[PDB]
RNA sequence: UUGACCUCAAAUCAGGUAGGAGUACCCGCUGAACUUAAGCAUAUCAAUAAGCGGAGGAAAAGAAACCAACCGGGAUUGCCU
RNA sequence: AUUGGCGAGAGACCGAUAGCGAACAAGUACAGUGAUGGAAAGAUGAAAAGAACUUUGAAAAGAGAGUGAAAAAGUACGUG
RNA sequence: CGAAUUUGGGUAUAGGGGCGAAAGACUAAUCGAACCAUCUAGUAGCUGGUUCCUGCCGAAGUUUCCCUCAGGAUAGCAGAA
RNA sequence: UGGAGGUCAGUGACGAAGCCUAGACCGUAAGGUCGGGUCGAACGGCCUCUAGUGCAGAUCUUGGUGGUAGUAGCAAAUAUUCAAAUGAGAACUUUGAAGACUGAAGUGGGGAAAGGUUCCACGUCAACAGCAGUUGGACGUGGGUUAGUCGAUCCUAAGAGAUGGGGAAGCUCCGUUUCAAAGGCCUGAUUUUAUGCAGGCCACCAUCGAAAGGGAAUCCGGUUAAGAUUCCGGAACCUGGA
RNA sequence: UUGUGACGGCCCGUGAAAAUCCACAGGAAGGAAUAGUUUUCAUGCCAGGUCGUACUGAUAACCGCAGCAGGUCUCCAAGGU
RNA sequence: UAUCUAGCGAAACCACAGCCAAGGGAACGGGCUUGGCAGAAUCAGCGGGGAAAGAAGACCCUGUUGAGCUUGACUCUAGUU
RNA sequence: AAACUUUCAACAACGGAUCUCUUGGUUCUCGCAUCGAUGAAGAACGCAGCGAAAUGCGAUACGUAAUGUGAAUUGCAGAAUUCCGUGAAUCAUCGAAUCUUUGAACGCACAUUGCGCCCCUUGGUAUUCCAGGGGGCAUGCCUGUUUGAGCGUCAUUU
């Protein structure tokens, strides 16, 4: 909130052949006489500085949330929608895909991969594995360095 | 004659170095420092001088004793070896 | 002035000691970007005004 | 000619030179150098030779 | 009263603030008495005070103080609560009886302004409370 | 490397004083040699050795004074603990744990009971 | 005359203790004006900024000289209202 | 409660005229008697391998040569 | 141009204050109220600027009230749904 | 256009981004796509989300650059010249000669404030000395300031300023002998115990404040690259002690 | 030119203080003889610490943004006209 | 001095620029219209023009913008009684 | 018709945009409570084998102890068998110390590295003077100790 305002700059007024923006006083600095306190000014405050009381979370009706969840569940059982979503389910016998509770009881990653191979989700797995690519911007140094697809959801 | 000829006449320091802060802010005739308020017990400080507080505050110097207090507290103010 | 005080003379000594250029070997020190003394002083250029 | 502790006076310098080099001194002069350190000219008595004491100390 | 300490009565503002003479200090004569006493005897803690005498010019008070470093007070839990640091300069923070009276710390509808603290209440009812999902 | 504090700790008062004296003499001689020689890193080691001798002497003296004042109150201020100004002004464990006889009687009569809601 | 007592002193007497920092939050005192009122003086800004004194890890408040008018609730604090 | 202190974890934030004034010997350099004011300034290359040697110049330096993936990277160094 | 003289150093007076053989003069190139930081991003019916393209529609300077006359409200004119 | 969720198991060190290119294509346009050069590590299409999202102007901000322009100009303080030396190089450096000037309220010899090493020597000319430079108050490296007698230190001046005390919410204000119980100074006690005490005298108002006021005392000759009333030789003086 | 002396003029102006040193009044106290007193007579013994000290002081060492025709206190002062 | 040469080397200002006559036009054009005309590159001067440059007119008016000063303005106030 | 003005391209300049990078910032959340007369925060001056500097430290001075790890530090130099080890290190940890002159700052003073006094010790034929070493001497207030003062005042005498 104090960015761009930690100066005592005052406008010189008219009659000095310079614009009327506030200017830093003093001397012998290289910064004295320079513009301050403006969005157009280097080192000044930005226009309408970003505030933390901006609305971040947005409320949704519980019923509309449940409507969207039901629609997504129903879409998970549409064969064409899954392919359009791009999920490599061509080799799967039929969807929705239901597996015994022994999968709930599974224990190791090797046998989880084996189960995926058995039921046909492995193709989705290789899609996610071979989709790993660097992000295309300044999101790399914001702890978002890599991007990859979404695989199967085991429910 | 208020400009250059008058600037020719200034050779008498009104401020010398202050004992509490070495700032050349000690007024000789007023016997008080214009920066830290020496010889007053309280160091001179103002809530409109935020930059001045930045320049003169804890952590600006060596902190010859306060820097180890966090370590001693973390270890529980222990005596022994 | 000729008639100085010891405080002023001590500041003079400190200034004279500080006024020297970079030792050559700090330049060769690794991860070093210092190339010269940027706090160098000349008696005509800048007054320390103590 | 010695570099001397800045807190040392002529009495202390005389006593230290006498205790350190087993020599009697005649006079001590001191000056604070422009680099801020004390410099002492200690004149010994005629019974002693500064050159011999210097080459005893190590510097010819 | 407490004459406004401005020079020549010039207040440099609105006529509402131009008053100099009949202005009244918001703390009690008891409060300033125990404040001065505590500042003099800065090693004790002001336990209480009371009125003894008054003439035209002065009011006279007697201030009870307790030594927090005396071992007769430090032990004997009857009075060693005063030896904890949170009671440093009760007379200065307004924690004595006169201090509470002048602050207005009392239960009821007549003290809605100053019950939990005047400035604390003002802050609480002048803050803008925004939640994550805006209400 | 220089001298070692553990072997310095076995020496007595006169031994440590003698070692300090000739270490100081050797430092003086090394300073003279440094006046003429380009670089003289042995002077650092000798200065460190003098520091070692001095800290061992000071530790012995402080332990002797601690033994002298052992058992009695009013330790010398540099010998008593150095926690914190507030940590020293604070009431001790005994002084804080002090409680009146009325509250003690109430506490013994009615201590917070240990109970569970199941049946 | 010899001993108290009361009040007041002195001591490089014995032992302590206060000051000063930092002050985001906290407890008070003091205290504007710009500003809004399309002028402006009450009002507003604001019992805010600046100024002063005082704490803690929180502070403050706190076990009713309360609320209420009900088939009554029951220290304080904070949130929603 | 908490834009201070000490530890941590994070972000649909900024990306060297931005973000703190300060990514750098930054509250530094230096301006003012003083209160105070207050910057600019990041990037060779993976590794200095930072150019031996010859030649022309008083020298700076050039021309060759050489190192290097690159000298259309030569410290006045990424791109330009 | 021997004095109501000139001048060094010390010292006193500090901002609605000082000091003035008086000019609103001087008070650090600042004076019909110094300078510094803050309130403060003070307010402005006033001046200036206001950043891509194409498509369709497309004005008003008039009514009433206003310390109203360089400005608003209202009705009109206009777009969109 | 920056960033975000999905997707193209998208492009890429066999060359991403960026930049340059009177080269091509597409769109009315905003713009998109591609050929070539440069470069060296990331980036894009699509469906959506989001915003610190698009500049020609604001005497806009910061930085950079022009024409003017090799232009105005470098003209106050009488003035320089000849020859050697050094040097790559001399109008400007050194030396010699000549001509001059300051003309003793100096362009001389010293100091006060201020400066702070500018002093002196050696080396050296990238920058600085608005021409030049071999020179320099520049740059690099070093050397140098020696006191009983000179000052400060001591005194008090105008004044400043604790204490006692009184104001003030308070930061602090007044006050300086005031409505104070305000100390140090002579000689014996003087080693059954000390510096105690039945020894004695008194009763100042703290303190700071002058490197030109007041004050204890040093002169000559010689000596250094640079210090000297300070070192040395000689010759004295004062203060305090025994 | 400087110092000194004895004088004279001027003032409704008559032109610092203190430290410090000495002296006088008084007479406390003490004092003989192979030795007392005199350390204000002469001679003789010891010590004298701390800090400054270089250089410029200006048409180039200070201030004026600079090596700025400006400003900035003072001592010495040859011959002729 | 200007001038020419060696060295050194800025600034103001600048939409784009730089020949006129008349016309019309924001009623005094360098540009537009119609005529006159019109030949590289330039040097020293000069002061007619560029309504030349220097400064968001300091006169005047407007603003529900100030400030200094005054008073039997309105509203208060230190002091005093 | 070169010279010259202008336009464009290539190469070279000037400048430092763009792109990519990031040991920095900013915002949110979580946890904790610890400055100082036992001398803080801050200041000054010093300390490294070669350092001038937002480093670290204090005449024990880029640090000493103690502990842990286990062979470095490194720009150059270097003590130089310190390497199957009470043991390298610009390491980490950190509980013992040192901690100059100051600073609320404390004998008085402070534009002075000025001036005292007190107590021990050592020298100068010395309780007194001088010098050196060590240790001290602030203010307010509290509790107590001792020494006092006051016809304020109570008992014990002509």
């Amino acid at each position: 909130e104090k960015a761009g305002h930690q100066t005592s700059a005052e406008s010189w007024g008219t009659g000095r052949a310079v614009a009327r923006i506030p200017r830093v006083g003093g001397g012998g600095t290289g910064r004295s006489g320079q513009g301050a306190f403006g969005n157009m000014c280097r080192g000044g405050r930005m226009f309408a500085p970003t505030k933390t009381w901006r609305k971040w979370n947005v409320k949704v009706n519980h019923n509309e949330k449940r409507y969207a969840t039901a629609s997504a569940i129903a879409a998970t059982a549409v064969a064409s929608l899954v392919l359009a979503r791009g999920h490599r389910v061509e080799k799967i016998p039929e969807i929705p895909l239901v597996v015994s509770t022994d999968l709930e009881s599974i224990q190791k990653t090797k046998e989880a991969v084996a189960a995926l191979k058995a039921v046909g989700a492995h193709s989705d797995l290789l899609k996610v594995l071979k989709s790993k690519k660097l992000r295309a911007g300044k999101g790399k140094y914001r702890n978002r360095r890599w991007t990859q697809r979404r695989g199967p959801l085991v429910v | 004659g208020k400009g250059t000829p008058s600037f020719g006449k200034r050779h008498n320091k009104s401020h010398t170095l202050c004992n509490r802060c070495g700032r050349r802010s000690f007024h000789v005739q007023k016997k008080t420092c214009s920066s830290c308020g020496y010889p007053a017990a309280k160091t001179r400080s103002y809530n409109w001088g935020a930059k001045a507080k930045r320049r003169h505050t804890t952590g600006t110097g060596r902190m010859r004793y306060l820097k180890h207090v966090s370590r001693r507290f973390k270890n529980g103010f222990q005596t022994g070896s | 002035a000729a008639q100085k005080s010891f405080r002023i003379k001590q500041k003079m000594a400190k200034a004279k000691k500080q006024n020297r250029p970079l030792p050559q070997w700090i330049r060769l020190r690794t991860n070093n970007t210092i190339r010269y003394n940027a706090k160098r002083r000349n008696w005509r250029r800048t007054k320390m005004n103590i | 000619v010695f570099q001397v502790s800045m807190k040392a006076n002529k009495y202390q310098i005389k006593k230290a030179v006498k205790e350190l080099y087993e020599v009697d001194v005649l006079k001590v002069n001191t000056l604070v150098r422009p680099n801020g350190t004390k410099k002492a000219y200690v004149r010994l008595t005629a019974d002693y030779d500064a050159l011999d004491i210097a080459n005893r100390i190590g510097y010819i | 009263n407490r004459k406004r300490p401005v020079p020549k009565g010039a207040t440099y503002g609105k006529p509402t603030n131009q008053g100099v003479n009949e202005l009244k200090y918001q703390r009690s004569l008891r409060a300033t008495a125990e404040e001065r006493v505590g500042r003099r005897a800065a090693n004790l803690r002001v336990l209480n005070s009371y009125w003894v005498n008054q003439d035209s010019t002065y009011k006279y008070f007697e201030v009870i103080l307790v030594d927090p470093q005396h071992k007769a007070i430090r032990r004997d839990a009857r009075y060693n609560w005063i030896c904890d640091p949170v009671h440093k300069h009760r007379e200065a923070r307004g924690l004595t009886a006169t201090g509470k009276k002048s602050r207005g710390i009392n239960k009821g509808h007549k003290f809605n302004n100053t019950k939990a603290g005047r400035r604390k209440t003002w802050k609480r009812q002048n803050t803008l409370s925004l939640w994550r999902y805006r209400k | 490397a220089g001298v070692k504090a553990y072997e310095l700790r076995t020496k007595s008062k006169e031994q440590l004083a003698s070692q300090l004296v000739d270490l100081k003499k050797e430092l003086a001689e090394l300073k003279v040699q440094k006046l003429s020689r380009p670089s003289l890193p042995k002077i650092k080691t000798v200065r460190k050795s003098i520091a070692c001798v001095l800290t061992v002497i000071n530790e012995q003296q402080r332990e002797a004074v601690r033994q002298l004042y052992k058992g009695k109150k009013y330790q010398p201020k540099d010998l008593r603990a150095k926690k914190t100004r507030a940590l020293r002004r604070a009431l001790t464990k005994f002084e804080a744990s002090q409680v009146t006889e009325k509250q003690r009687k109430k506490q013994i009569a009615f201590p917070q009971r240990k109970y569970a809601i199941k049946a």
